[PDB]
């Protein structure tokens, strides 16, 4: 198991 | 067709903390087609293992394992900066197609998980059950988790921008973030929410210079 990470989606200041 | 079929159970992936990731809600009518990105935990990785899992707890080891293969052959780069877009996709025979794609490089592996494969409708039972009654404990594993799982990024990140700033940072700065970095460090071995959140505010709060050099 080589470790998968969650990549954090990005947002806008709108 | 007198019926459809439908998922009774999460179908999703362990990420980093031995924790399921969910691709494809419960309840879903299949055809479905869903896709996340994920990517690398540590510099200079050359590999991420996709396993895949259905149940409804939030260990990994807790869940029903479908199976696993590795997606090899990601050049170095820095933590975060490979892109693996993982994508479930559920045809109309009921087959799960589970496909890893490094998206920087084009490069790609995949697994077919047959329409039988998974928890029988007892153990599907079972499973509902089992979440049911470790809703609490579950909760709090997948929120500890989470929280060590930030402060690391933090620690990463904040680590990167030390190596970066070098000789330009002034001593009081280097000294107070080095023994910052040390302090949450330390906190991430712990089970307390509560202070890895603040040696993440502690740090975050003594780095302000480390950003003011850019």
């Amino acid at each position: 198991q080589s470790t998968i990470a969650l990549a954090l989606l990005p947002l806008l200041f709108t | 067709v007198l019926l459809l079929d439908v998922t009774p159970l999460s179908l999703g992936i362990e990420t980093m903390g031995g924790v399921m990731t969910t691709l494809i809600a419960k309840n879903t009518t299949i055809p479905t087609k869903h896709s996340q990105v994920f990517s690398t935990a540590e510099d200079n990785q050359s590999a991420v293992t996709i396993h895949v899992l259905q149940g409804e707890r939030k260990r990994a080891a807790d869940n029903k394992s479908l199976g696993q293969f590795n997606l090899d052959g990601i050049n170095p780069a820095p933590r975060g900066m490979p892109q693996i877009e993982v994508t479930f996709d559920i045809d109309a025979d009921g087959i799960l197609h589970v496909s890893a794609k490094d998206k920087n490089s084009g490069k790609e592996q995949k697994i077919t998980i047959k329409a039988s494969s998974g928890l029988n409708e007892d153990e599907i039972q079972k499973m509902v059950r089992d979440a049911e009654a470790n809703a609490e404990a579950d909760r709090k594993f997948e929120e500890l988790v989470q929280t060590r799982n930030q402060g690391d990024h933090l620690l990463h990140s904040t680590r990167k921008q030390v190596e970066e700033a070098g000789d330009k940072l002034p001593a009081d700065d280097k000294t107070a973030i080095e023994s910052a970095l040390t302090a949450l460090e330390t906190a991430l071995k712990g089970e307390d929410k509560a202070a890895i959140e603040a040696k993440m505010q502690e740090l975050a709060q003594v780095s302000q210079k480390l950003m003011e050099i850019a």
